[PDB]
């Protein structure tokens, strides 16, 4: 019974600037500008988007870091994780 | 208070991660470094575990699953890592002992359910009880 892998997701809200989301994708998910831009767009269009798939351990830490950054920059950018 | 041997291991795992610009020093980094920790190695050998394979598995897992930092924020311990270490410190204190050993840390790893490290230990048929029996009571070898 190997540990399960987890999707790290960003959810859409009306108060976070698109610029900040791009900042997040670049700083925490190592995306270049172009890939980061289309992922933020998908988040705004579809309401949420999978930004990566990591091991449970990494995913857990990653989600806590991203939310901490958002909160420190006074934005409501909510990051979550889902199994499978 | 972490005997000097453990410090070396903890420093070793930490360097292992930085050396590869890993975004995180994980529980798996911890276990691999513990393989060279006498206190920890002894408990595992006493449990009849193929240390050659385990090292191969952990090293392969770390390379493929640990995110690398962009050439453009230092290495960070996973929350799982922090819990393991804090669990070992607490138990040693709460059981009335002065030093934390690699074996104590090894024990604490079994509590991280979703860690690859706990999984690999179970795969080599080593349970928490097996390590605990060896540490506390005689060189209670698996067999
Ligand atoms: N959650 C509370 C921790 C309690 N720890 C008790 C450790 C006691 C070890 N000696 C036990 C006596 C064995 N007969």
């Amino acid at each position: 019974k190997p540990p399960s892998m987890y999707k790290v997701i960003l959810v859409n809200d009306d108060y976070t600037p698109m610029e900040f989301v791009i900042d997040v994708l670049q700083k925490f998910f190592s995306y270049d500008v172009e890939r980061a831009t289309q992922l933020m767009l998908a988040v705004a269009y579809q309401g949420k988007a999978i930004c990566g798939v990591f091991t449970a351990e990494v995913a857990e830490t990653k989600v806590a870091m991203v939310n901490k950054y958002a909160r420190e920059n006074e934005h409501p950018l909510l990051c979550t994780l889902e199994k499978a | 208070m972490l005997n000097q041997e453990l410090e070396l291991s903890l420093n070793m795992a930490f360097a292992r991660a930085r050396e590869h610009r890993h975004e995180f020093m994980t529980v798996e980094h911890l276990l691999l470094a513990l393989l060279s920790n006498p206190s920890a190695r002894e408990a595992l050998e006493a449990c009849s575990v193929d240390l050659v394979a385990l090292r191969q598995e952990l090293e392969a897992f770390i390379e493929q699953t640990t995110p690398v930092l962009p050439a453009s924020r230092d290495t960070q311990p996973t929350l799982s890592f922090q819990r393991v270490l804090q669990r070992a410190v607490f138990h040693v204190q709460s059981s009335g002992r002065n030093e934390v050993t690699g074996a104590n840390v090894l024990v604490a790893i079994f509590s991280e359910q979703e860690s690859q490290a706990a999984y690999l230990l179970r795969k080599h048929e080593v349970s928490r009880l097996d390590v605990v029996n060896f540490i506390s009571h005689g060189t209670r070898k698996d067999e």
